[PDB]
RNA sequence: GGUUGCGGCCAUAUCUACCAGAAAGCACCGUUUCCCGUCCGAUCAACUGUAGUUAAGCUGGUAAGAGCCUGACCGAGUAGUGUAGUGGGUGACCAUACGCGAAACUCAGGUGCUGCAAUCU
RNA sequence: AAGCUCGUAUCAGUUUUAUGAGGUAAAGCGAAUGAUUAGAGGUUCCGGGGUCGAAAUGACCUUGACCUAUUCUCAAACUUUAAAUAUGUAAGAAGUCCUUGUUACUUAAUUGAACGUGGACAUUUGAAUGAAGAGCUUUUAGUGGGCCAUUUUUGGUAAGC
RNA sequence: GAGAACAGAAAUCUCCAGUAGAACAAAAGGGUAAAAGCCCCCUUGAUUUUGAUUUUCAGUGUGAAUACAAACCAUGAAAGU
């Protein structure tokens, strides 16, 4: 009753477009990543997408067209585990190894993984993907976010320095990454490389897997039950990032099934709509019945 | 001593005597106001174009 | 049924609204600060009144929000001053209930000489877990009505738990 | 005194819509513009930078140039006893491809397709368009369609 | 005091209502719309009498106000106090105005002629046209002599020709009578202060049921 | 077909009250050692996917639902209007001739469709 | 007035087709804003009064606002909807289609953008009707107090205002 | 709208509802909601060089503005502005 609107305020709503209402497209940062130059008529806006969610990354390549956004290339963290990674696929290394299993994957298809090989030492400096002379002008993509917000050490910006260390020429400042010093405008390398092989979660390995046994058990008892210490944490990253540049080839899964059988096993679990002669019917029985005085 | 104001009357009917044609439209049309950035690479580019057909038509 | 729809508080907040801006604010933000263990922050003043003696952004009030097991801590405590009766005025009709105190001389701060006495606007906010959708920034929904907790609800909970009673409504 | 501003009544010309307000969609801004599109001039009240004159609203026009966010457009404009040439420069939301032309190029592929189909056999398709002819003869039948006679009717206040 | 209605009596002029433009207006000299037994309920007066405008006029509030106590005067002291409901339809909302001039001698000095010559609010008046209701009386069917006597008396208060038209309505609804008669017998009517709310098939089911009970108890 | 990532049209897609949702996914959900922001680890920064839960979110369905969209010989060829007469009428205004033609009302129907990729008993 | 260049066309105070634009006439107010008539049903821990009460977040009758579903009437500076008459554009050879040369611009990319080379489509060659020749230039006169009629319209009681 | 000591119709605090019924210097009309509104951070792009164009119009001047081109920067992760 007390939430009760009227027929004149809803008839002169204007309704968010659709994912206004969901709370997922923040047009107006959109409208600034996907309108180009006008001489540029239809040269693709790429723009590199990940998307933030709980137990998986999701690195995609994303261009713009009036029936719909188009992508070329997808990368995600739950196929990571093909490079030998079944545990972390939501820090800010597996963060990191999509935006540089994307990287080779989508120069793959372009033919530019004979040039641009970017940086094969992980080392950290802040280097934008330099052009090659005679060479074809490195790839260009953007990152938009979304409505996540930027900050230092957001792990967000895993994913573009895992793709600038493939070669994709994103620009990027080196102010928000992880190790970036306020009081003094610079970043100390060394302690961002560790982040790029777990650094943050390096440490906390050892420091309690002796101190507190009860919490230790709980969780990160994948690591345990697989054998996983603290100093192999980082050598089995160094095998991804050889794996990643090994085979981008993204073969694809076998789905168990069909898309026919998904749906015909799917297609019994739904509701569906009632038919216009039905919905007369069950008026005119509610009248007999409610209406009729028992 | 008043007069009169503004009127349009009259104005209409001396406008059709040698009326309001549309002037005329001619091929090429003029390039002002263009980007002049477009305008250098098109004189560069028309000079290679007229040099070539030169050697070829020499 | 009810797996996790249990009743918890959100937060508790206490306020303080003074009339004037001076020297009691400064101590009067210190009973706020060894009370709930952490700094409070002003409320400055909407617009002026000329009667109540309140300027332009004056910082006449104080108030802090306190959450987790100190905000239940301090709940039980503070409610001892109130010998454990409550109006059911008291609750809203969205579902938060509160109580007032004078003379603070009560608990934790007992006397603090050098504060003086003061008093306290206590407030209890209740929800059960998922009101998150409310306030996270992608996906921001609205929590259904059978998870939506109601005046009676909270007034059930409140028997249960510290074995209190509610006054004559 | 009077009151000629850049902007004079143009109250209802740039009111925005019934239930349209607020960010405009990307179709706008995807198009793509060549050097002799046609174009037409509707104004888009909430974007301020670029706008067009009110004698410009709904009036079609060429475009000659193109620029990073802009678009520059040729206008006939009658005043006196002529057409002087006019230049506007305009942003992609207030400008929208006519239609206008879209039909004639549909027709030109028919118009094509025709005659180099007619060739073959050579029947003079006849590609021009004819108007509405004067409608030819024809029996109208009666079975269960026997005619019902009206009369007028009389007068009544129906108050 | 007052300029003839004969000054005012064409439609010459846009609409000038009252508005945040005119702030100062001298009020309307008719208040009451509605005299006689308005509490009455629908069908206790089965009969309605009209009178209408033939001309497209401005009638006077104030000539309004003339008009509506000759009607009721005649109405109460020959029908009954009680036996039928008057309703002025029309509602003055136009505005008129004067230039004011002196009209001593020797005006021609300080009055500046047409220069300036706005004029000022002094009178209301309504706006009519062909065929529109001025006064709507219901009541029962063997009062139809008198309130047909009181529009006739009441016709002498306004400028122009009016008409008297016996309604083929039930009252002040607009139902003709023998529609209203087969509504009343099922429910489909609920009686309301003075008016009555009608069923419709649209809305939600339930509420059907709460009101207009016995249409659905056959 | 469900779900997710990114979108196009921007209510046939919204709002109110209920019902149901298999698998996976989203989700809620746990922690502050780690970078980061707050009065407050509430939002968020960061970590785990393990201790858990479909309660909410989301999806679909229901309602002689509200709103919205579509159509109609439904109102209605009505209101209005271009053109004509040495038509009518004291006037106000009206009829007629050749054309164009609404809105409200009434009734009926409907309540998202769709692109790229990944993914699902 | 002097002509000039051409010889039926890059034409037109017109209609048709297709496509736009507009906020007037009308219409509307059980739609936003504003104005506005009447009763009906409800709620006050929270309007004013009379009754039973020491008072109650006690009860009863009335008046004021408040909410709900209705009801009568409206707007130059109000509006969801929205004409008629007017108004912009197009209806080809300067068009369409195919291949590929240039560039210091643009693209991840001989990717595009503009300009060209070569080839194909001619009298129903791309609606109607008419065209009295068409396009162009120079110079210079008088005029720069206007007024009336149908329709629209403002001020004014009106006016041969 | 429902609630909290002083605290009431107006102090400060909490929740629900809420398409703008607020605000954006002034006049008014358009426009604007993860903003064009309110708070925080950084800076001077309120810079430099001359051209084109719209409005009023004679297609003159003046004012205002539009989109560009060649430099030097600010912000932001970046797209961009």
């Amino acid at each position: 009753q007390k939430d009760a609107k009227s027929s004149a305020y809803s008839s002169r709503f204007q309704t968010p477009f659709r994912r206004r209402r969901e709370g997922k497209t923040d047009y107006y940062q959109r409208k600034r990543l996907v309108t180009q130059h006008k001489a540029k008529y239809n040269t693709p806006k790429y723009r590199l997408v990940v998307r933030f969610t709980n137990k998986d990354i999701i690195c995609q390549i994303i261009s713009s067209t009036i029936t719909g956004d188009v992508v070329l290339a997808a990368a995600y963290s739950h196929e990571l585990p093909r490079y030998g990674i079944t545990h972390g696929l939501t820090n800010w290394a597996a963060a990191y190894a999509t935006g540089l299993l994307i990287a080779r994957r989508t120069l793959q298809k372009l033919g530019l993984d004979e040039t641009y090989k970017g940086v094969e030492e992980v080392e950290g400096e802040y280097e934008l993907t330099e052009a090659v002379e005679d060479g074809p002008r490195p790839f260009k993509v953007f990152l938009d976010i979304g409505l996540q917000r930027t900050t230092t050490g957001a792990r967000v910006f895993g994913a573009l320095k895992g793709a600038s260390d493939g070669g994709l020429y994103v620009p990027h400042s080196e102010n928000r990454f992880p190790g970036w010093d306020f009081e003094t405008e610079e970043i100390d390398p060394e302690l961002l490389r560790s982040y790029i092989f777990g650094g943050h979660v390096s440490q906390y390995m050892e420091e309690l897997a002796d101190d507190d046994e009860e919490r230790f058990s709980e969780l990160f008892k994948g690591y345990l039950a697989d054998d996983i210490d603290a100093d192999s944490l980082e050598d089995i990253y160094t095998s991804a990032h050889e794996a990643i540049r090994a085979d981008p080839a993204f073969k694809p899964t076998e789905k168990k099934f069909t898309k026919e059988q998904y749906a015909a096993e799917s297609k019994k679990y739904r509701q569906t709509k009632l038919s216009k002669e039905e919905r007369a019917a069950r008026v005119a029985a509610k009248i007999a019945a409610l209406a009729g005085q028992q | 001593a008043k007069s009169k104001n503004h009127t349009a009357h009259n104005q209409t009917r001396k406008a059709h005597r040698n009326g309001i044609k549309k002037p005329k439209t001619y091929k090429y049309p003029s390039l002002k106001g263009v980007d002049p950035k477009f305008r250098r690479n098109h004189k560069h580019a028309l000079h290679g174009t007229a040099k070539a057909l030169a050697a070829a038509k020499k | 049924q009810n797996p996790m729809r249990d009743l918890k508080i959100e937060k508790l907040v206490l306020n303080i609204s003074v009339g004037e801006s001076g020297d009691r604010l400064t101590r009067a933000s210190k009973v706020l600060e060894q009370l709930s263990g952490q700094t409070p922050v002003q409320s400055k003043a909407r617009y002026t009144v000329r009667t109540f003696g309140i300027r332009r952004n004056e910082k006449i009030a104080v108030h802090v929000t306190v959450r987790g097991p100190k905000a239940e801590e301090i709940l039980e405590r503070g409610l001892k001053v109130k010998e454990y009766q409550l109006r059911d005025r008291n609750f809203s009709a969205t579902g938060n209930f509160g109580f007032g105190i004078d003379e603070h001389i009560d608990l934790g701060i007992k006397y603090d000489p050098s504060i003086g006495i003061f008093g306290m606007d206590f407030y209890v906010v209740m929800n059960r877990p998922g009101a998150r959708v409310t306030r996270r920034k992608r996906c921001k929904g609205t929590v259904g009505n059978s998870h939506k907790t109601t005046k009676e609800d909270t007034v059930s909970w409140f028997k249960q738990k510290y074995d209190a009673d509610v006054l004559d409504k | 005194g009077k009151s000629h501003g850049y902007r004079s009544r143009t109250r209802y010309m740039f009111q925005r819509d019934f239930r349209k307000h607020g960010a405009v969609h990307l179709s706008t801004y995807l198009k793509v513009y060549k050097v002799g599109d046609i174009v037409d001039i509707k104004a888009n009240g909430s974007i301020q930078k670029g706008m067009p004159h009110k004698f410009y609203q709904g009036k079609t026009g060429v475009v000659y140039n193109v620029t990073k966010s802009s678009v520059g457009v040729i206008i006939n404009k009658m005043v006196g006893n002529r057409y002087l040439e006019k230049r506007l420069n305009l942003r992609v939301e207030h400008i929208k491809h006519s239609k206008c032309r879209q039909e004639f190029l549909e027709r030109v592929k028919a118009n094509a397709a025709k005659r180099a189909e007619a060739k073959a056999q050579g029947v003079a398709v006849q590609l021009k368009r004819q108007p509405a002819q004067p409608r030819e003869s024809r029996i109208v039948s009666t079975e269960g369609n026997v005619p019902q006679t009206l009369a007028p009717v009389p007068y009544e206040t129906f108050i | 005091a007052r300029r003839p209605a004969r000054c005012y009596r064409y439609q010459k002029n846009k609409p000038y209502p009252k508005s945040r433009y005119n702030r100062a207006v001298p009020d309307s000299k008719i208040r009451i719309y509605d005299l006689g037994k308005k509490k009455a309920t629908v069908d206790e007066f089965p009969l309605c009498v009209h009178l209408v405008s033939n001309e497209l006029e401005q009638l006077s509030s104030e000539a309004l106000e003339a008009a509506r106590i000759c009607a009721n005067k005649y109405m109460t002291t020959v029908s009954g106090r009680d036996a039928f409901h008057l309703r002025v339809r029309v509602h003055p909302f136009h505005v008129l105005r004067i230039n004011k001039m002196l009209s001593c001698a020797g005006a021609d000095r300080l009055q500046q002629g047409m220069r300036g010559a706005w004029g000022k609010p002094h009178g209301l008046a309504a706006r009519v046209d062909i065929g529109q209701i001025i006064f709507s009386v219901r009541t029962k069917d063997s009062n139809k002599d008198v309130v047909v006597e009181g529009l006739r008396r009441a016709r002498y208060k306004f400028p122009g020709q009016q008409k008297i038209i016996l309604s083929k309505k039930w009252g002040f609804t607009n139902l003709d009578r023998p529609e209203y008669l087969k509504k009343r017998e099922a429910g489909e009517v609920k009686d309301d202060g003075a008016f009555v709310k009608f069923l419709s098939k649209k809305g939600s089911l339930e509420n059907n049921i709460r009101e207009f009970p016995e249409y659905f108890a056959a």
